[PDB]
């Protein structure tokens, strides 16, 4: 979790393992599904949201109608900052709140694999499993996807 | 800013027209006067010849004109003042022109006057020429508001002691 | 419920390359993977290669693996295609196919599809 | 003019305005003229304004 | 940043018959002041809640 990676792919939030039976990178297609979910609804929301059809065409006025024109000249002028205003406070808080959305998805899946990974496994802090039993890719894939064999290893215990 | 000047001069613009203007409304100091920009003409010995002056803007900042028509209240006041029953005054420039009439009748009192006074302006453009022609119930110009333009400025209603 | 739409059919000359767009009816903002297959005519499909959500991971068959190119712009849902170096071979029908998730995986909407022809 | 379609028409005048009397007179030989132009929901009356005016 | 303030807000004042205008324009002051009451106050509401949780 400290520290991006560069050579996986095909995922935003992935593991890793470096048993025998092959080292590679490889992806949680579950979490980053459910993660694409939102961002997905999210942007659509906010164009959704943002109606664009309506008429522009400005108008002009003769010289004795200034009063109409500074009038005029103020309502566009008013709806513009009123627009601006609304488009950055909205698109800046909803970026906000997606980078910390990120971050509770990884986190929480850190903390479902720890549920998981029994004691057995030893935590050596920096987003990583020390295993004090040596297991192959049927194991491996156990604690990737949703199903575990705790009861069948107790080595050092 | 403005830049105020004598459109045109009392000596020289009017030597056949009485142009002292006398009204008990307007008194200043506790004695008959008149507006400081417009002038009352009136005609001199009996006569009201037509008064046909033009003027020319010759600066790159436009000129504010202002210009008034009489009302007087019954036709006493209309022979006595202009000796014409009828009379007309007519403004006209590059692109403004328009013609108006003496609306005599009685109405009710305001300021212990019976007639009225209604003021106009226009604006001239730089290079432009105004053309001011009449023949009676007329309030000349005597100065104008040459005018240059300056963003922030605003009026403001406000009694606060200045400092 | 949605709908994916192709460009009409066209005809190329040989050695030309063809370019059909894909779109999902209600085009907004997407990441459903893409892909495309060819159906010759009285034979199976074989698959050609698809995108990966929002990766924008390309994958190709080794039978070319230079002469067809997809990218898609997400934001409209679209698809498309930059096959090249067509033949007589190449006559045959391309559909457009989604997997309902980011990654490449089994396919279970199609589209009208386009039928594509190589002659003089 | 009646109006025999089913779509709004839009109508075009003018006044014209000669600067002396001898344009007027040689124009239209009639020193007061009028125009009017009056309609179902529509009227006025015109005057020619004659005054010399800046070039 | 976001909250400029360059603006001209000097009042105008209109006569009697042009009693539309003076509703209109007063529609228009009274509305944005509503408007910029609403997301000054939002803005800030939310801003708050947000630091506190950040501690
Ligand atoms: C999570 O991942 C694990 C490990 O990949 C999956 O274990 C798999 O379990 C199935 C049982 O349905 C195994 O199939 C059987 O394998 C035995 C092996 O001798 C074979 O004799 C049987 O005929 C049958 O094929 C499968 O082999 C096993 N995986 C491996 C790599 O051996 C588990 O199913 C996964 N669970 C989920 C929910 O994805
Ligand atoms: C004023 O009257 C005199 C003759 O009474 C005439 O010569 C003169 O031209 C008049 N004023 C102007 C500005 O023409
Ligand atoms: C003033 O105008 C009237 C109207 O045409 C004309 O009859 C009269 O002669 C004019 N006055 C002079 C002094 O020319």
């Amino acid at each position: 979790i400290e520290g991006g990676w560069t050579g996986m792919v095909d995922g935003w939030y992935g593991y890793h393992h470096q048993n025998e039976q092959g080292s590679g990178y490889a992806a949680d297609q579950k979490s980053t599904q459910n993660a694409i979910n939102c961002i997905t609804n999210k942007v659509n929301s906010v164009i959704e949201k943002m109606n664009t059809q309506f008429t522009a065409v400005g108008k002009e006025f003769n010289k004795l109608e200034r009063r109409m024109e500074n009038l005029n000249k103020k309502v566009d002028d008013g709806f513009l900052d009123i627009w601006t205003y609304n488009a950055e406070l909205l698109v800046l808080l909803e970026n906000e709140r997606t980078l910390d959305f990120h971050d509770s998805n990884v986190k929480n899946l850190y903390e479902k694999v720890k549920s998981q990974l029994k004691n057995n496994a030893k935590e050596i802090g920096n987003g990583c499993f020390e295993f004090y039993h040596k297991c192959n890719n049927e194991c491996m894939e156990s604690v990737k996807n949703g199903t575990y064999d705790y009861p069948k290893y107790s080595e050092e215990s | 800013s403005f830049e105020r000047f004598e459109i045109f001069p009392k000596e020289s613009s009017w030597p056949n027209h009485t142009v002292t203007g006398v009204s008990a409304s307007c008194s200043h100091n506790g004695k008959s006067s008149f507006y400081r920009n417009l002038l009352w003409l009136t005609g001199k010995n009996g006569l009201y010849p037509n008064l046909s002056k033009s003027y020319v803007n010759n600066k790159e900042k436009e000129v504010l004109v202002l210009w008034g028509v009489h009302h007087p209240p019954n036709i006493g006041n209309q022979r006595a003042l202009y000796h014409t029953e009828n009379a007309y005054v007519s403004v006209v420039s590059s692109h403004y022109s328009r013609r108006f009439t003496p609306e005599i009748a009685k109405r009710p009192k305001v300021r212990d006057q019976e007639g009225r006074i209604n003021y106009y302006w226009t604006l001239l453009e730089p290079g432009d020429t105004i053309i001011f022609e009449a023949n009676g119930n007329l309030i000349a110009p005597w100065y104008a508001f040459a005018l240059s333009r300056g963003f922030g400025s605003g009026i403001i209603t406000s009694n606060a002691p200045m400092d | 419920q949605v709908q994916l739409v192709q460009s009409g059919a066209e005809v190329k000359k040989p050695g030309s390359s063809v370019k059909v767009s894909c779109k999902a009816s209600g085009g907004t903002f997407s990441s459903y993977g893409i892909s495309w297959v060819r159906q010759a005519p009285g034979q199976g499909l074989e698959w050609m290669g698809g995108i990966i959500g929002m990766f924008g991971t390309t994958n190709y068959a080794q039978k070319f693996q230079g002469r067809v190119t997809i990218t898609a712009d997400e934001f409209t849902s679209t698809a498309y295609m930059e096959l090249s170096s067509l033949r007589s071979e190449d006559t045959a029908v391309y559909y457009c196919a989604r997997g309902g998730s980011y990654y490449v995986d089994y396919f279970h909407h199609w589209g009208q599809g386009t039928l594509v022809t190589v002659s003089s």
